């Protein structure tokens, strides 16, 4: 029960061990960083 | 020499199933091979394995990368020999592998150069399929008429006709129960592909979910596996439903999933300009096949997510926002769009016109009253007969 | 016979052209029986084909205003082997261009996505040199827009048909409305209340009493310029039992 399937090549190129919820992979990095220059930004106007 | 092999394969000659096996290390049989041991057949020499090894010529020369005499060879060989298979039985069976080789090298041919020769050529080719696909079908051998449906509709598709494929199959009657899992699933996938193009895509995720179960796995059965999961990302993704990131970490597959990979990320944030910069990113790489119109469909299901994650994520909005947020032109825009999102049974809201803001509806108590007997009867019911149900077709002991 | 087509189409006028077809069917029957489908791939055949095409082709666009659509899909149909067996001299009429273009929205007209978009993909590998889409560009856009459900880029893709005009003004007019109950089935579970001026405002009428027109067509309750679009339980219990004991 072995057939080649030289149909279908498989793909040709030019060139973590928990699992994750996508917002992992989110990632997005801002906060931290637009977080300081929101708060700061708040109090020299207050 | 090792031609033994070729004379104990020729002790498989003996009757019925034995083909099946011979066929089995046969897949195999051709590891070695010579010219010279071609003239192993020259001192050989029936028939039913003259045509037998003519598959070891075709075998040898796509193998040894030659084309050209391979389909040249198809011709004025397997026409002669084509005649003869006719009149055995047995010899359908054989043939499928000597098919399945058949249209190949041709469609790759076409892969060298373009000429309206290797069109009608190829117009012979599909009427010659047709022809004995009725004699076969007549004929009841299962197994080499799946096989060569399964070519023409590859052709169709080579093509860019799914509707003559579509009506074709609309007067098809599939060889079901005698097949080769391999070839089931080469079936539901062409079948499920083109009825996704059809924009049916409820049926499509069914039969490319049985092209992920009928197919083998092995080393070598990945290329179907990959590419039909190329698909699989689609459908799904269409049908609304977003897959997890496991489907995107499986085996080696994943490195080719990337695309859609980065398709979902911008499907799932709704983000109309994040997605189109990536569909003219890797266009290229999805024209390599066909998915592409398949996923430049998105743009409709893309907003709508955009309008969901709007709507959970505010009681009401004025309109001027979600147009911000949505990047869009105008709020004459929106309201076209939100009111067809609504539509849908997508929001659940309303739209207050004059101040031109959502307001998405709410639970509004009535727990105290009876609402709760009448629903959770409902509920009830359904679940009832779906007990009775599996009661029903509970009886077989 | 040869000569009544040309005098019909060059003649001008469509009726004329329209009922000097049938005459002409049957020697396109025999004719048929001998020239089309174009299998002998012959050079010096060339006349036949190219006679052929420019037949079938007024077919079609003499079947436009004579209500004849689906007979010239076939027309299409038949015509399919002629634009899209590759040569330079077979495919070029500018027929096509126009043809091709009326045969989509045709599709669109009947509501029949499904076979749209199977002939988007079909169309593309032969057309795959395509350029952005030129004049194709009409029906396809004209489907995506309505796709996403932005309507007024669609309906404003009506107003430019009108470059290009030919008798599709017809399935403009079937178009149209065959937009404005959408609206019209959107905006029912939309808001129950609108203004008329809005209503006017959303379903592209250049007139105040086409609207409710157009709102007894659809039953709407109309006020003075503003619409509005609008077992016990022992029985329940007895029921859950004998479905239990059964």
């Amino acid at each position: 029960e072995d057939d080649e399937f030289e149909d279908f090549p498989i793909d040709t190129w030019a060139n973590n061990i928990w699992e994750e919820n996508w917002d992992d992979v989110e990632v997005d990095d801002d906060f931290t960083n637009e977080l300081k220059a929101e708060l700061d930004r708040y109090k020299r106007e207050n | 020499x090792x031609x033994x092999x070729x004379x104990x394969x020729x002790x498989x000659x003996x009757x019925x199933x034995x083909x099946x096996x011979x066929x089995x290390x046969x897949x195999x049989x051709x590891x070695x091979x010579x010219x010279x041991x071609x003239x192993x057949x020259x001192x050989x020499x029936t028939a039913e394995i003259n045509c037998f090894m003519h598959l070891l010529v075709q075998l040898f020369l796509w193998d040894s990368k030659e084309l050209e005499q391979l389909v040249e060879f198809n011709r004025k060989v397997v026409i002669p020999n084509l005649l003869c298979y006719y009149n055995l039985r047995s010899l359908n069976l054989i043939n499928a592998k000597l098919w399945f080789y058949i249209y190949l090298s041709h469609e790759t041919l076409a892969r060298s150069s373009e000429e309206i020769n290797s069109d009608n050529q190829n117009i012979i080719l599909r009427s010659t399929m047709m022809k004995f696909l009725k004699i076969a079908s007549l004929k009841h051998d299962n197994e080499t008429k799946a096989m060569l449906i399964n070519l023409i509709l590859r052709d169709f598709l080579n093509n860019g006709e799914v509707d003559s494929a579509s009506d074709f199959i609309s007067k098809l009657e599939y060889p079901h129960t005698d097949v080769s899992s391999s070839l089931e699933a080469r079936y539901f996938f062409y079948l499920s592909k083109i009825n996704a193009i059809q924009l049916d895509y409820s049926t499509a995720n069914e039969y490319i979910i049985a092209a992920i179960r009928k197919a083998p796995h092995n080393s070598k059965s990945l290329g179907f596996l990959q590419q039909s999961n190329k698909l699989h990302c689609c459908i799904q993704l269409l049908m609304g439903d977003i897959p997890e990131l496991s489907f995107f970490h499986q085996s080696n597959m994943q490195k080719s999933l990337l695309p859609y990979y980065h398709l979902t990320k911008a499907v799932k944030l709704g983000d109309l300009k994040k997605f189109t910069s990536t569909i003219t990113k890797y266009k290229q790489l999805l024209l390599k096949d066909d998915t592409y119109q398949l996923c430049v469909r998105l743009r409709s299901n893309v907003i709508k997510t955009g309008i969901r994650i709007i709507s959970l994520t505010y009681k009401k909005i004025s309109l001027r926002d979600i147009c911000l947020k949505l990047n869009l032109d105008s709020e004459q825009t929106v309201e076209y769009m939100v009111s067809r999102a609504i539509r849908d049974g997508v929001i659940e809201a309303k739209i207050n016109h004059e101040d031109g803001f959502i307001e998405t509806t709410e639970l509004l108590n009535i727990y105290d009253s009876e609402d709760p007997q009448q629903v959770f009867d409902e509920r009830i019911k359904f679940a009832n007969q779906l007990h009775d149900e599996y009661l029903v077709s509970m009886r077989y002991p | 016979l040869t000569k009544s087509l040309s005098i019909a189409f060059e003649n001008g006028d469509y009726a004329a052209c329209e009922k000097l077809l049938p005459p002409i069917k049957i020697e396109l029957i025999k004719n048929n029986l001998l020239i089309p489908d174009l299998s002998i791939q012959n050079d010096i055949y060339l006349n036949d084909l190219m006679i052929t095409k420019r037949i079938l082709e007024v077919g079609a666009l003499a079947s436009i205003q004579t209500f004849n659509f689906d007979s010239f899909e076939n027309y299409f149909n038949q015509l399919k082997p002629y634009y899209f067996s590759n040569n330079h001299k077979l495919s070029e009429s500018d027929k096509k261009s126009k043809l091709i273009s009326l045969y989509l929205l045709n599709l669109l007209s009947q509501n029949n996505t499904t076979k749209f978009h199977s002939e988007l993909q079909y169309l593309d590998k032969h057309i795959k040199n395509l350029e952005d889409d030129s004049l194709l560009s009409y029906p396809i856009k004209l489907d995506r827009w309505l796709m996403e459900g932005s309507y007024q880029k669609a309906w404003d893709l009506l107003q430019s048909g009108s470059q290009n005009i030919s008798e599709f003004d017809s399935f403009t007019d079937i178009l149209k409305s065959a937009i404005r109950d959408e609206i019209a089935k959107n905006t029912e579970l939309s808001y129950d209340f609108l203004p008329l001026s809005n209503i006017k405002a959303l379903l592209f009428f250049n007139n105040e009493k086409e609207t409710e027109k157009f709102a007894l067509e659809r039953n709407w309750p109309i006020v003075n310029s503003k619409v509005y679009f609008n077992t016990n339980i022992i029985e329940k219990a007895m029921d859950y039992a004998i479905s239990i004991e059964n």
